[PDB]
């Protein structure tokens, strides 16, 4: 149940004496490290060729946030506000009103991706699968604005990458 | 370049100089590397290569090294130059002075006495004409060290060896 | 014509510099399975003139010296000996023969002290002072093993005369007549250019220019002390109507010893300063003296005494 | 000696970049000179390679165009020029092209 | 002469370099730091000193054994002999007299 | 406080970090809480999760499934891999040894691969959740995970090729730091702390949770209480965990993964 | 054996000062146990550093040898020989 | 992999193998294609002043055989 | 003109000594040093690009800030900050960093670090992944590549 780390008692056998002072002076132990790192060099490095080369990542991945739509061309998001209740860092601010046609149709929709902690609760707590955290991670920007984002823009990530968030979907939904 | 010893040994008076006017101890330590380089430098002009390599390695290289060491460890001075403060600066410039007139009444009068004499003649003259052959009679007078002097390796390694005992015992407080 | 080879002999040298910090960077990395700089430049060799630009371009900081005379002259002082010591060094024929070079290049190294002084008291900082005492009692330790295997190895040579290392170790290696003292110098030479194992990471008040010119100086001598472990130890053929085979094998020697000097550098933990002394002055030390006395006593009893000439 | 085989290995690289212009131009664009199966190109320029043989991270690389939605990238190579539906291929997310 | 001519060089070379570093780099505007080396105010223990008066009485033994090379072309090499292994004996003792009284504290 | 070269008093001033993460819990949801946790070990992350969920668990009185609770010890186990390579590294990184660190790293890189295929994420993941875990392992990350295994506890060795038998890592490490078992006791120690002077305390083994139970697996003691015998200890325990996540890869049951 | 225990004790525990204690032991011993100690001195002698100084024949000198290289005077055969 | 680092080895090797070559180049050069004389003791320096008189143009390099006698 | 052909091409020169050999120092503070240190691991190595990580402040051209900054933290930042020598860059990492995070509306947490330090580019995440790490540096070495310094001081 317990294994005793160290606590071995050296051997006094004049042979053992002998070669723990080989040891010692002819820096066996020193040697035996310097062939190891030696080994090391003569291995495969293990660098990805970035940005040429992108490390391994799973259709779970969350990153940058989007807004989805649906088929037809309508925004899936039903302004129900349950993600801006679950957002742990509360980052969404979302404003609705009746659109001109009827529906449940947001007129604000911004999270400041400066306070979302990137945890994924909003895209499990939508039941419409609206906004969805998408694949891109490399989204860097020069000025802390840019990094609130707008309905506006949230539409637009959804735009560019649906095609991979849909596929994501496609491949993850059975398992959520 | 015929004058050259005698450059170096002004420069050796200048440097003495520069460190006899007790200017704060990292400036001095200086004054004395300089002068100490400039003194190896006339004992090579002579010959003397080991002599020579001798000061370099021990007096310059270990001795003034560990001066060094105390005046860094110890530091309470504020720094000034050799041309600081008059104390200072005032002494540096009149024993170069000093130095200045022994040697223009050395160069422009041969026959310079002031406590002994001094001849203003290069003192290539002095060199003597000779051949050593496959010799190195400093190398081989002071390896004889080992063999002649065997009463002087006695007296000098025991004074050595007392002088660490001498050295923890002032220094165990 | 002299001063074409004194400037042969400079330039090569820091260009050697140079490229050895990237080869150092790269040969870290592929031991820690990465790859050294690769973008800057094809196979990174680009990257030192990055580094040399960059660097005598970044804002340099004053650091409040109390002595900006010592302060300047202390990276001078470093350099100009660096450059010094490899002047006596025989590939096949040195630039400057003489009969005592060993000596010399042993005071060379001694000055080369005062720099890491010069430096820190200059520096107006309590935590400078106090590392560069600690540099001082390192380099202290070295010097007295390194002089001590200096002359016992050269108790065979005959002289102090470098180019005579050549001709002794014409037929065996001097390592294999003093391998133990061979151990002990390859680590005293650690300790004198403070590469790892004896560091004391944690003269950095120097910014930019000089910072870069004292890195320049430290890795010189670097590369002039495993040469002078190469001609000490590891003795070279030399044909007197092609020195350039001597040449080839010396430097390749050097380099050998140099990446050596990485390998350990990426290998082991950091010692501690009084690790690091109570190696230098209770385990070194003693077997140096011993040593001493055998390679005393070894020639008269053996018949084997060098000629003097 | 299995030496000789990595040098003509090393030349078949090179004619395989399209002769020495082209195996220069990977190597200053991209640091890279292995080759590898054209798996597809995007209509942007940037082309896509795969070899199984590589270890994982590096069996799948894309070279990127030259010129993109008005933006010289023969230099300035920007890690978001992939399009999204390479994305997943390239990031691993899925094995299909 | 030729020795004398590469101390020149060397020194000449090293500062020339500490100009282009020192005040050449510096001649490129870069604003104006206004920071103060915000200064408001000794560790002078023997365990430095001690390792360097130690050092020095080392080296200055080190000193007579240097030349023993040259030393060992003597005809009397018993005597030669005796004196080396004399002053490698007493650097011993000196040692030994630091390492088992309260020294090589470092 | 040091006397010159010797340590007297060293006062630890901590807060650098203080982000009151205890009273922002007290504003949010339970579920919304969860996401806190991950960052307060910020190199042991499920961990962390693990404890605040059996907390909410027990006072729910509620049993996570048992898939749940095996994947919670197979992910914890290897969230112990990635805590000790950290520590071990790091140590000996600030020691010098800078080798080390970028081997053990890159298997580092590896398991928070598999952190991102179970949750999405590569270090903070909330996949442990009060009542289970949130998803179901995606298919082939066992096998991915067996793969990893096989060939980590090689990358050990190599670690202690590098670092247990050197003798410098052992003059940095043994005879220091010593701590008396019953001053490790009264001080609060816990962990590698206690088990380091010795003393057999592991709440895997003393108070069971989850299944750990039902693993068998090895708890390390040290014997003198040094740097160099908690190193030791950190070291075996990753051995260890590698003996309960290959029990876990054989012993992984069916059923849901939350509670029902 | 009390002494025995104490070598094996001290190499045990200082092997590094047991190595240095016999090669310094050694080193003055075997000088004096050593034949070659003796050719070590005559080839010192033997070398001619300086030129031997011819001396004036009185007629009553036959050892001394007057002539270039004829049977009288040292022979070096014993160094070529070694 | 590890043959990358070759390059770089390779310009540091170039960089450290001009000062050999040079020196010896050099010597041979402005010593009449011999390798230069050594002067470590006063007789070998006597050779050396006594071979610049005999070559008559105050170079040692020249050396004069037994062409030169009578 | 020559004069701006010759002053572009020396400021270009320039340019890419920095952006190749940009010297960050590691001001890790929170969760987000973990995931710089898997940048600098084997798989990404930030030094193949140049960028090697300077303990030394003093010897450093890129702040990295990393983590959490607290109320107590945040004098330190500063302070370092204009310790560093110029050109100096901020690069924030996180959103703990770049606008609190999870801890926006802590009492004792700085509601971005571009408050304290003027920030040149902000990396998202929470933690960011390596990738985006490195995907921020070489944005970085992007936007100096941009910098026209000589030009505009040619033309002034
Ligand atoms: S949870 Fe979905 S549907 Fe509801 S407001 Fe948010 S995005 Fe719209
Ligand atoms: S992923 Fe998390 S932090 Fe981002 S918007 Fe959704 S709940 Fe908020
Ligand atoms: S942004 Fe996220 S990972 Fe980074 S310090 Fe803040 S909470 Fe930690």
């Amino acid at each position: 149940t317990y294994k005793f780390v160290n606590m071995r008692e050296p051997s006094m056998d004049m042979k053992s004496v002998t070669d723990r002072a080989a040891q010692t002076l002819l820096w066996t132990e020193l040697v035996r490290g310097l062939g190891m790192t030696l080994s090391y060099l003569f291995r495969e490095p293990a660098t990805i060729n970035y940005p040429f080369e992108k490390g391994p990542l799973s259709p779970r991945f969350r990153g940058e946030h989007a807004l989805r739509r649906y088929p037809s061309g309508e925004e899936r998001c039903i302004a129900c506000k349950l993600c801006e209740a679950v957002c742990p860092a509360q980052a969404i601010t979302i404003e609705a009103e009746p659109r001109a046609d009827g529906s449940r149709r947001t007129t604000r929709y911004d999270i400041d991706m400066t306070k979302c902690i990137y945890c994924g609760f909003c895209q499990e707590a939508c039941p419409v699968d609206a906004i969805v955290e998408g694949p891109n991670f490399e989204f860097s920007t020069e000025t802390h604005e840019e990094l609130l984002y707008n309905k506006e823009k949230l539409l637009n990530n959804g735009d560019k990458w649906e095609a991979e968030i849909a596929a994501n979907i496609q491949a993850d939904y059975l398992y959520r | 370049t015929m004058y050259i010893a005698f450059i170096l040994s002004t420069i050796f008076v200048i440097g003495f100089v520069g460190f006899s006017s007790k200017p704060s101890p990292i400036y001095g330590g200086l004054g004395l590397i300089v002068s100490g380089g400039v003194g190896c430098g006339i004992v090579l002009n002579f010959g003397g290569s080991f002599l020579g390599l001798m000061v370099f390695l021990i007096y310059l290289g270990g001795m003034l090294v560990v001066f060094g060491y105390t005046t860094a460890m110890a530091t309470e001075m504020y720094p000034e130059v050799w041309v600081s403060n008059k104390t200072v600066f005032g002494a540096f410039v009149s024993g170069l002075m000093m130095e200045f007139c022994m040697v223009y009444y050395a160069l422009k009068e041969e026959e310079v006495e002031i406590i002994f004499k001094f001849n203003g003649l290069g003192d290539w003259v002095i060199y003597d004409t000779g051949d050593s052959g496959f010799f190195s009679e400093e190398a081989m007078g002071i390896a004889a060290l080992y063999s002649y002097g065997t009463w002087l390796v006695i007296v000098t390694g025991w004074s050595l060896l007392i002088g660490v005992v001498v050295i923890m015992e002032i220094t165990r407080g | 014509m002299f001063m074409i080879n004194i400037l042969s002999l400079i330039i090569p040298i820091l260009l050697a510099v140079a490229f050895l910090t990237l080869v150092e960077r790269k040969v870290l990395g592929y031991m820690q399975l990465r790859k050294g700089p690769n973008v800057v430049g094809p196979y990174g060799l680009l990257q030192p003139i990055a580094d040399a630009l960059k660097l005598f371009t970044k804002e340099p900081l004053r650091p409040a010296t109390s002595s900006i005379s010592m302060f300047i002259i202390a990276p001078i002082l470093a350099l100009s000996l660096a450059l010094t010591m490899w002047v006596p060094l025989p590939m096949p024929y040195p630039l400057i023969n003489m009969n005592l070079g060993v000596l010399f290049m042993l005071a060379m190294s001694s000055l080369a002290v005062y720099s890491i002084l010069w430096s820190g008291w200059a520096s107006n900082s309590k935590y400078a002072l106090i590392g560069a005492l600690r540099a001082v009692a390192q380099t202290i330790s070295y010097e007295v093993t390194l002089a001590i295997i200096l002359l016992s190895v050269l108790l065979m040579n005959g002289s102090y005369t470098l180019s005579t290392l050549i001709t002794t170790q014409e037929h065996i290696w001097m390592i294999f007549t003093s391998w133990p003292l061979a151990m002990m110098w390859f680590i005293s030479t650690l300790a004198e250019t403070n590469r790892a194992p004896f560091d004391l990471t944690e003269n950095v008040e120097y910014a930019a220019g000089p910072f870069a010119m004292f890195f320049m100086a430290e890795y010189a001598n670097i590369i002039m002390m495993n040469a002078f472990t190469a001609i000490l130890f590891l003795g070279a053929s030399h044909d007197p109507h092609t020195p350039e085979l001597y040449t080839i094998n010396f430097v390749l020697k050097t380099l050998a010893l140099t990446i050596t000097f990485l390998w350990i550098r990426a290998s082991y933990p950091r010692f501690r300063y009084d690790q690091l002394m109570h190696l230098l002055w209770k385990s070194f030390l003693p077997l140096t003296l011993a040593l001493c006395m055998w390679h005393i006593s070894l020639p008269i009893m053996t018949a084997s005494i060098p000629p003097q000439s | 000696m299995e030496l000789v085989q990595v040098l003509r290995r090393g030349l078949q690289q090179v004619s395989g970049h399209g002769g020495l212009r082209g195996y220069l131009r990977v190597l200053f664009r991209a640091n890279d000179v292995r080759v590898g199966t054209l798996v597809g190109e995007d209509k942007y320029g940037n082309k896509y390679y795969e070899d199984n043989k590589q270890f994982f991270g590096r069996h799948r690389w894309v070279i990127y165009t030259t010129e993109m939605n008005g933006r010289d990238t023969f230099w300035d190579v920007d890690g978001s020029m992939v399009p999204p539906e390479w994305h997943r291929w390239l990031h691993c997310m899925t094995d299909d092209p | 002469m030729n020795i004398m001519l590469t101390l020149l060089t060397n020194v000449t070379l090293a500062s020339l370099l500490v100009l282009i570093a020192f005040w050449l780099p510096q001649l490129n505007a870069y604003s104006e730091k206004t920071s103060p080396y915000e200064c408001g105010f000794l560790p002078f223990s023997m365990k430095f000193f001690l390792v360097a008066i130690t050092f020095l009485l080392f080296d200055l033994e080190i000193a007579l054994l240097l030349p023993l090379p040259w030393a060992s072309q003597t005809n009397n090499l018993k005597t030669m002999l005796t004196m080396a292994l004399f002053l490698l004996i007493l650097l011993a003792a000196s040692l030994a007299y630091e390492w088992t009284q309260k020294g090589l504290e470092w | 406080e040091l006397s010159g070269e010797m340590v007297r008093k060293c006062d630890p001033h901590i807060g650098l970090l203080h982000r009151g993460t205890e009273k922002l819990i007290e504003y949010k949801t339970y579920l919304q809480a969860l996401p806190y946790f991950d960052r307060l070990d910020y190199v042991s992350m499920m961990c962390n999760e693990q404890a605040y969920s059996l907390a909410v668990e027990k006072l729910l009185n509620i049993q996570p499934p048992p898939r749940a609770q095996w994947i919670r010890v197979l992910f914890g186990e290897i969230t112990r891999l990635l805590n000790h390579i950290m520590a071990v590294t790091t140590h000996a990184l600030d020691i010098g040894a800078m080798t080390p660190f970028f081997w053990m790293f890159e298997e580092r890189e590896k398991m928070f691969e598999f952190y991102e295929r179970v949750s999405g994420a590569r270090m903070h993941a909330a996949y442990i959740r009060p009542g289970g875990v949130h998803q179901d392992l995606p298919l082939g990350l066992l096998d991915d995970i067996y793969e990893f295994s096989k060939n980590f506890s090689f990358r050990i060795d190599e670690l202690e090729e590098m670092l247990t038998n050197n003798r410098i890592w052992r003059n940095r490490t043994v005879d220091i730091g010593v701590v008396t078992a019953e001053d490790a006791l009264n001080y609060g120690f816990s962990g590698v702390m206690l088990r380091g002077s010795g003393i057999q305390w592991d709440l895997r083994k003393t108070q069971p949770y989850d299944v750990y139970d039902q693993v068998e697996f090895d708890v390390p003691i040290g014997s003198r209480g040094d740097c160099y015998d908690r190193y030791l200890c950190r070291v075996e325990e990753m051995r260890q965990s590698l003996r309960i996540i290959s029990q876990c890869l054989n012993k992984m049951p069916p059923g849901e993964i939350k509670v029902d | 054996g009390r002494i025995a225990s104490f070598l094996k004790n001290a190499w045990a525990k200082e092997p590094v000062l047991v190595a240095s204690f016999a090669i310094g032991g050694l080193a003055i011993i075997l000088p004096s146990l050593s034949p070659y100690t003796n050719y070590a001195i005559r080839i010192n002698r033997a070398t001619p550093y300086n030129y031997p100084v011819p001396l004036r024949d009185d007629g009553n000198m036959p050892d001394v040898p007057s002539h270039p290289q004829d049977p009288q005077g040292p022979s070096l055969e014993w160094l070529k020989n070694l | 992999m590890w043959f990358e680092i070759l390059p770089g080895i390779a310009v540091m090797a170039a960089c450290l193998f001009i000062p050999g070559m040079a020196t010896a180049h050099i010597h041979k050069f402005t010593n009449g294609g011999k390798e230069k004389r050594v002067a470590h003791f006063s007789y070998q320096w006597n050779l050396m002043e006594r071979d610049r008189c005999i070559s008559g143009v105050n170079r040692y390099h020249v050396t004069k055989g037994l062409e030169n006698i009578d | 003109s020559r004069g701006e052909y010759v002053v572009a091409k020396l400021d270009d020169l320039v340019n890419w000594a920095r952006r190749s050999s940009l010297w960050p120092m590691t001001f890790g503070l929170a969760c987000c040093a973990v995931e710089m240190m898997h940048m600098a691991a084997p798989r990404y190595d930030m030094d193949r690009f140049g960028v090697v990580f300077r303990a030394s402040p003093r010897q450093s051209d890129v702040m990295i800030v990393a983590g959490t900054l607290t109320n107590k933290m945040a004098p330190a930042l500063r302070k370092v900050y204009d310790q560093m020598p110029e050109p100096r860059y901020v690069v924030s990492m996180g959103s703990c960093a770049n606008g609190g995070g999870y801890y926006h509306y802590s009492y004792s947490v700085v509601r971005g670090c571009d408050r304290i330090v003027p920030v040149d580019i902000y990396v998202p995440g929470c933690p960011p992944t390596a990738e985006a790490l490195l995907y921020g540096i070489l944005q970085l070495q992007r936007k100096i590549k941009r910098e026209k310094r000589l030009r505009i001081w040619y033309r002034r």
